[PDB]
C-alpha cells in the first residue's frame, strides 16, 4: 500500500464540495435536458399561451361604467397559472390594479365594492367572486382575470396585505410594479414565470411555509438583479432558492439600503422564523442541485407535484 | 401488503416518511467523520443517522441542522467490536459507554428539526427481550419534537468460546411478536439486519413476522427499522419484507451504481473518468451515493403505486424472493 | 502494444508465465487468514503470495505445497498501518528478521523473493536496487523481485509531499539498466501514481524504459491491484503481475468488483447456508480470477475481443496512455 | 452490528471446503455438459472409430497374443506408444532392441504395407497403423517403457489381466480414459516422470470399485484425483506386495513420488475449477 486516502487529503472539506459542485454544474446531458425543457413548456404551458390581449379588453370592458373603480397604471397582465397552481397571492398572480378612492373601512371593503359592482354589471357575461387577496372574474371561455383591489390616499395607492388580508400593505405598489416589470421584461419575460414556478414549489410542501407572495417577489428582484446565468427556468428556478436562503435571513431592502417594507412580518434579521424558512429553501435548492446531478426527471417531476 | 407507506407520526400528521434510506455517520472506521459530514451536508436534504457515542466523545461536531431530520442513535455500533454484514475490514476498540453518558447525550440534544432518539444497548448489557421493552419505556424521554425507537437486540452476553449461541447472536423474535402490543408505547421498531437472521431468506421471514405482528396490534403505520442494512439489494427485499427504515455505512465505503454496490475505484473508472483528481473522487462518490438512496428510495415508495415496474433492477430477483417468503 | 507475454525465465525457459493474477493472503485484517489458506487450496492450481512477516510471527503455517509457485512478499505491507486501494477498513519487522526467513526458506516449487521495504526504512532509488541487489539471495530454484517505494519517510503532518506517497519514476528509469540484476520490477499501486491515468502512464514508462534496455520480457508487479477493472488497464498499459486482497473482501460478478452480500443474493441464492457464504466467495473468486487472466492472455491473440467486460473503457484509456509515450 | 463473520462459523476448514465443493458438484448445466461431451466425443473419434476387426484380420494376416488387446489407436491428437493402452499385441519370439529390430524386417517379407521401428513398438502403416510390442520367453517379459535396453520387470500375464479385464468392467472406457489422461501430462510444461506402464497400473487401482458415470468427462478427472494419493505408496495389487513398475519412483513418500503427486494434484483441480466454472476453453487447453 502507500501514503494517501484521507477523506480531504488536507483540504478544507467545503472546499472540495465546491470543487466537486462546480464540476458538476459544468457538464450538462442534452438528453436530460431536452426532459427538462419539456417539463416547463407543459408547466408554462397556460400561461405563455394565454390570450392577453382578450384580458386587456374585458378589463377595459368591465370598467367602462363604473366610475369608483379605476385601472391601475402600470399593465401586468401577469395572471394565469403555472404547474396547476390556482393561488392569487401577490402581484405576480393579478392582472391589474382596481384603484377606488372613496381606506379607513378597509381592504375587504374595497374588494367586496368592486366584487359586487363587476357582478352587476358583467351579471349573464362573466361569474365574479372574492378571493382571500384579488377578486376572480370567470367567463364562458374558461378565462379568469385577477383583479386586485386597493385604495387611493393622500399618500399615495395601497394594495392589501398578503396575511394581515384586514389592514393595507406598507409597500408602495407603485415601485414594487415598476420593479416586477421592469425586471420581468429585462429577464425576457422568465422571471414572472419562475416566481411562479417557486411557489408552485413551496406550495408541494407539508411544511409550514410562512412565506408571503409580495415578500416571494420581493425576493426574486433581488435574486435575479446581477443574474448572469442562462434565461431558463431550469437555471433561473434553482437561483432563487440559493439566493433566498441567505436573503431572507435579512430585512428586505433595495439597491441603496432602503426598506421596501415587505418583510416586516418575519421579524428582525436572524430571527427564528428566517432560520426555519432559510432551511425550507434550502433544503429545496439541495433537491434540484441534487435531481440535477442524478439526471433524475421524477425528482423534478415531484417538486412541482 | 407487506410494503406500505408509514413513518413518525405527531398528532395524526406525518412528520417523517417511510420507506426512508437514512446515510449514517460513525466515528468506527471513520476518523475523519466530522470531515464527511461537513463535505456531504451540502447535498444531504433529508433525515440522516449520527451516534450518541460520537456526540459524547467529540468525534462529531456539527452543525446537524442541515438535515430534515436526525436520528440520534445510542451508540451500540460504536461501543462495540462487533460489526455489520456491509464491513469490509476494521483495524475498533470501543471506550466506555455507560447507561449516564448516553442519557446525558439524549436528555442535552436540542434541535429545531425532528429528533429520533434510538435505545441504548451496548455487549455487555443485554437483557430479555419484554425487559428491553421496559428499558427504552423508561430512559428514552417523552419530548416535544422526539420520537422514541427501540433497537431490539438479543438477550444473552457474549460467552467467549470458540462459537456463539443463538440468544447471543439472534434477537428473539418469537418474544418481540409475544410481546408486540407493549410497542405502542414506541414511535418505531429497531433490529439490526446482522442479528435478524442468518441469511437473506431468514432475515426477511422474521421482519414478516414482526411486521404482520404489528398490523395486528393496529399498528399498521409504524416504521420498521434494520440497522445496518443500506445496499441496492438487500434495502429493496427488506423492504418488501415490511421493513420501511434502512440505514448503514454502506455509502460510505462502496459505490452505488447500476443496481450494485461496487468498489469504489471501479466506480471511479468506469464512471467518473480516469483522469478525476484523485483528492476528490472520494467526496464525488459520497455525493453520488446519496442521490442514489434518493433515487433508489423513489423506487421504493413508487413501487406502492406502480408495482414492480418502479425497480429499475434486480425485478425478477424482487419479485420471486418476495413470492417465496410471502 | 504495451502487453506482452512474459514472465520468470530459467535457462532462457519460461518458469512463471504472465499475464499472472496472484491471490494473495495476509494476516492484516484477517486473523484467520491459516483457515483461508487450508480451504482455499483445495482450488487454487496456480501461484499464491504469502508474507515474510507473517511466515515470522506463525500467522501462517501451510504447507504451501499446492501452489504452482510461492511469491514471498517481504512483509512490508503487514509492517504498514499505510493501505491499498482496496483496503475498506503492526509489530517489529526489522532487516535481520526479514533475512532469516528468506534465508531459511525451501520449497519444491518455484519461489519468488520481494525486497525488504518498511515505511520508516526508504532510500534513494538507486540504495534501494543495491539494497535489494545484496539482500535477495542469489539461489537455485529462487526469482528476485525489487519493489520500489518512495524515497523518503511520512512527515506526520496533515498533509505529505509526494516523495512520501509516490516513487521516483523518474529514477527508476535513470536506473532502469541495473534491472537486469533482478527477475522483476514491483512497484504499489496507489504509490505509482495519484489516479487510473497517471498510474496507467507510469507503467507504460517503465515499460517502454524496460523494453530500450532490451528486458522486453521482464514483468512489472502491480502491488494491491486485483480487480475486474484496474487489473485489465495496468495490463494494456505494460504491466504483468497483480497481486491484492480484494478477492478475500469483495465478489467478482460480471465484470465488476461487488459487495459480496448482494453476490450472494444474485448468484449464490437468498437462503444459501451463511457458513459457506465466506469460502463460497473465495472459491468463486479464484476462478474467476482465471477466467479474466485467460482473457488476458487472449488480448495479446485475439485483441478486444477477448474480454467479455468494459470493452469500451479497455480502449478508451489504453489509447489515451500508449499515444502520451 | 452482531457476534459473527468468522471464516468457517467455527467449523473446519477443510469441512467448509467439502460442503462447498459438493454442493458445486451435484448441481450441473446441461449445455455445458454437451459441450463437454462433444468435445471428448471428438478427442476420441479416431479411437472409437477404429476398424478393431481389420486390425486383427490384418494381424493375422500377417501371423498374435494370448490376451486381445486392439487397444491401439490415437487420442487428442498423442501419437505416442508407451504401454500396453498403445499396442494392438504382442509378438512374442522363442528364445530388448534386438527382438524389436528382428520383428520389424521380418514383417516386409510378409507384405511390401510400410514397417517402422519406434522407443516402445513397431508399426504397420497401411493407408491404419498397427502397434506390436516385441517380446521374448523365459513366463514372458516385456520391454520397459522407460530405458530401451531393459524388460519391464513386469509379469505380461498379471498387467494383460488386468488391463482387459478392467477396460471391460468399465464399459472399455479406461485405456481410453488412460489415453486422454496421458494426452493431459504431455502438454504440461514441467518434466513427466510417470511411465506409460506405471500410469496404466495407477488406473487399474483408480478404477476398482468405481461407481461413478461411465464416461470420459467423469473418468478422467477420477485418475487424477486417486493417482495423486496412490502415487505417493508403491504400487501394488490387492494381496500382492509388489508389481514392479514403480520402483524407479524410490521409497514410500519420496521426492519423486511428492512432485508427481504435485502435477497430477494441480490436474485434478484444473479439471475440478474448469468443470465448476462451466469453462469448455479450460478443458480445451488441457488437451491442447
Ligand atoms: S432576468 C436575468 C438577467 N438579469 C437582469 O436583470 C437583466 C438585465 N437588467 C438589469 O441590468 C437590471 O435588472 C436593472 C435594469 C439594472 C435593474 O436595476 P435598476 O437600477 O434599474 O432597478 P432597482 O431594482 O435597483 O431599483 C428600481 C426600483 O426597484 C425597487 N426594488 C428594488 N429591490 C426591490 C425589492 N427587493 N422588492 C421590491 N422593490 C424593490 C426599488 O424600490 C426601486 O424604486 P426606487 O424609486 O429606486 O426606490
Ligand atoms: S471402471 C468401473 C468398473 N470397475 C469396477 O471396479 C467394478 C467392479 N467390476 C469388476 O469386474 C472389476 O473389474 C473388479 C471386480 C474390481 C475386478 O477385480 P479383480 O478381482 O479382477 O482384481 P484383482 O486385482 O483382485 O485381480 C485381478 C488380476 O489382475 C492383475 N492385476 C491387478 N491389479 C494389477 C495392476 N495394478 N497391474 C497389473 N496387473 C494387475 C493380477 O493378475 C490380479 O490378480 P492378483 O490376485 O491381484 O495378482
Amino acid at each position: 500500500g502507500g501514503s494517501g486516502g484521507s477523506f480531504g487529503s488536507g483540504f478544507d472539506p467545503r472546499d472540495i464540495s465546491r470543487q466537486v459542485r462546480d464540476a458538476e454544474k459544468k457538464l450538462g446531458d442534452e438528453a436530460f435536458g431536452a426532459k427538462i425543457a419539456d417539463l416547463f413548456t407543459g408547466l408554462l404551458g397556460d400561461y405563455n399561451n394565454r390570450d392577453t390581449s382578450l384580458v386587456r379588453q374585458r378589463i377595459d370592458d368591465m370598467l367602462e361604467g363604473l366610475r369608483d373603480v379605476a385601472e391601475g397604471e402600470l399593465d401586468l397582465v401577469f395572471g394565469g397559472s403555472v404547474a396547476k397552481r390556482t393561488y392569487v397571492d401577490g402581484l405576480s398572480d393579478v392582472d391589474c390594479l382596481v384603484i377606488v378612492n372613496d381606506e379607513a373601512a378597509g381592504p375587504h371593503a374595497a374588494r367586496d365594492l368592486v366584487a359586487k359592482e363587476l357582478a352587476a354589471k358583467l351579471a349573464g357575461k362573466a361569474e365574479v367572486s372574492a378571493g382571500k387577496l384579488a377578486v376572480t372574474v370567470r367567463y364562458g371561455d374558461g378565462m379568469e382575470i385577477q383583479l386586485l383591489p386597493a385604495v387611493r390616499t393622500e399618500a399615495g395607492v395601497k394594495i392589501p396585505s398578503a396575511r394581515v388580508d384586514g389592514r393595507w400593505s406598507e409597500i408602495d405598489p407603485g415601485k414594487f410594479q415598476q420593479a416586477l416589470t421592469k425586471y420581468n421584461k429585462a429577464c425576457a419575460g422568465k422571471l414572472v414565470p419562475a416566481v411562479k414556478l417557486a411557489k408552485a414549489v413551496i406550495a408541494q410542501l407539508p411544511d409550514a411555509h410562512q412565506l408571503s407572495g409580495y415578500h416571494i417577489e420581493s425576493l426574486a428582484i433581488d435574486a435575479f438583479r446581477n443574474y448572469t446565468g442562462t434565461m431558463t427556468p431550469a437555471a433561473m428556478l434553482p437561483h432563487f432558492f440559493e439566493h433566498a436562503k441567505e436573503r431572507v435571513l435579512r430585512p428586505m431592502t433595495d439597491r441603496t439600503g432602503q426598506s421596501v417594507h415587505v418583510d416586516g412580518y418575519m421579524g428582525d434579521a436572524h430571527s427564528d422564523a428566517r432560520k426555519t424558512a432559510s432551511h425550507l429553501l434550502g433544503r429545496l435548492a439541495k433537491r434540484m442541485a441534487n435531481a440535477t446531478a442524478a439526471r433524475s426527471l421524477p425528482q423534478w417531476e415531484d417538486l412541482f407535484g | 401488503m407487506l410494503a406500505k407507506r408509514r413513518g413518525f407520526y405527531l398528532d395524526g400528521n406525518e412528520i417523517i416518511r417511510t420507506p426512508l434510506l437514512l446515510p449514517s455517520f460513525s466515528s468506527k472506521g471513520f476518523p475523519e467523520v466530522q470531515e464527511i459530514i461537513e463535505a456531504t451536508s451540502d447535498v444531504i436534504d433529508g433525515p440522516c443517522l449520527i451516534s450518541a457515542y460520537d456526540l459524547h466523545y467529540g468525534s462529531i461536531k456539527g452543525p446537524y441542522d442541515f438535515a430534515q431530520a436526525i436520528f440520534i442513535d445510542s451508540g451500540g455500533y460504536e461501543a462495540s467490536k462487533d460489526v455489520e454484514l456491509s464491513d469490509l475490514g476494521t483495524m475498533h476498540t470501543p471506550a466506555e459507554w455507560s447507561q449516564d453518558d448516553f442519557s446525558r447525550i439524549i436528555g442535552s440534544w436540542q434541535s429545531p428539526t425532528p429528533t429520533v432518539l434510538v435505545s441504548y444497548d451496548h455487549p455487555k448489557d443485554r437483557l430479555p427481550t419484554r425487559a428491553q421493552i421496559e428499558r427504552a419505556d423508561a430512559m428514552l424521554p417523552k419530548r416535544p419534537h422526539t420520537f422514541r425507537e427501540i433497537l431490539f437486540k438479543p438477550e444473552r452476553v457474549a460467552t467467549g468460546g470458540t462459537s456463539e449461541p443463538p440468544e447471543v447472536t439472534r434477537v428473539n423474535v418469537s418474544a418481540i411478536v409475544d410481546n408486540i402490543g407493549m410497542m405502542a408505547r414506541f414511535d418505531a421498531l429497531g433490529i439490526t439486519e446482522k442479528e435478524v437472521g442468518g441469511n437473506l431468506k431468514e432475515r426477511m421471514v422474521n421482519i414478516a413476522r414482526i411486521r404482520r405482528a404489528l398490523d395486528k396490534v393496529k399498528l399498521t403505520r409504524m416504521p420498521i427499522h434494520v440497522f445496518g442494512s443500506l445496499d441496492t439489494v438487500t434495502t429493496p427485499l427488506y423492504f418488501l419484507a415490511g421493513a420501511d427504515v434502512f440505514d448503514g455505512l454502506t455509502w460510505l465505503r462502496f459505490a452505488y451504481y447500476k443496481g450494485m454496490t461496487i468498489y469504489r475505484q471501479n466506480y471511479a473508472a468506469v464512471e467518473l473518468g480516469i483522469d478525476m483528481k484523485a483528492h476528490l473522487v472520494d467526496a464525488k462518490c459520497c455525493f453520488d451515493n446519496y442521490r442514489y438512496m434518493k433515487g433508489l428510495e423513489g423506487e421504493m415508495r413508487g413501487f406502492l403505486k406502480e408495482g414492480f415496474a418502479s425497480f429499475e433492477h434486480h425485478r425478477p430477483l424482487l419479485e420471486r424472493a418476495c413470492r417465496a417468503v410471502l
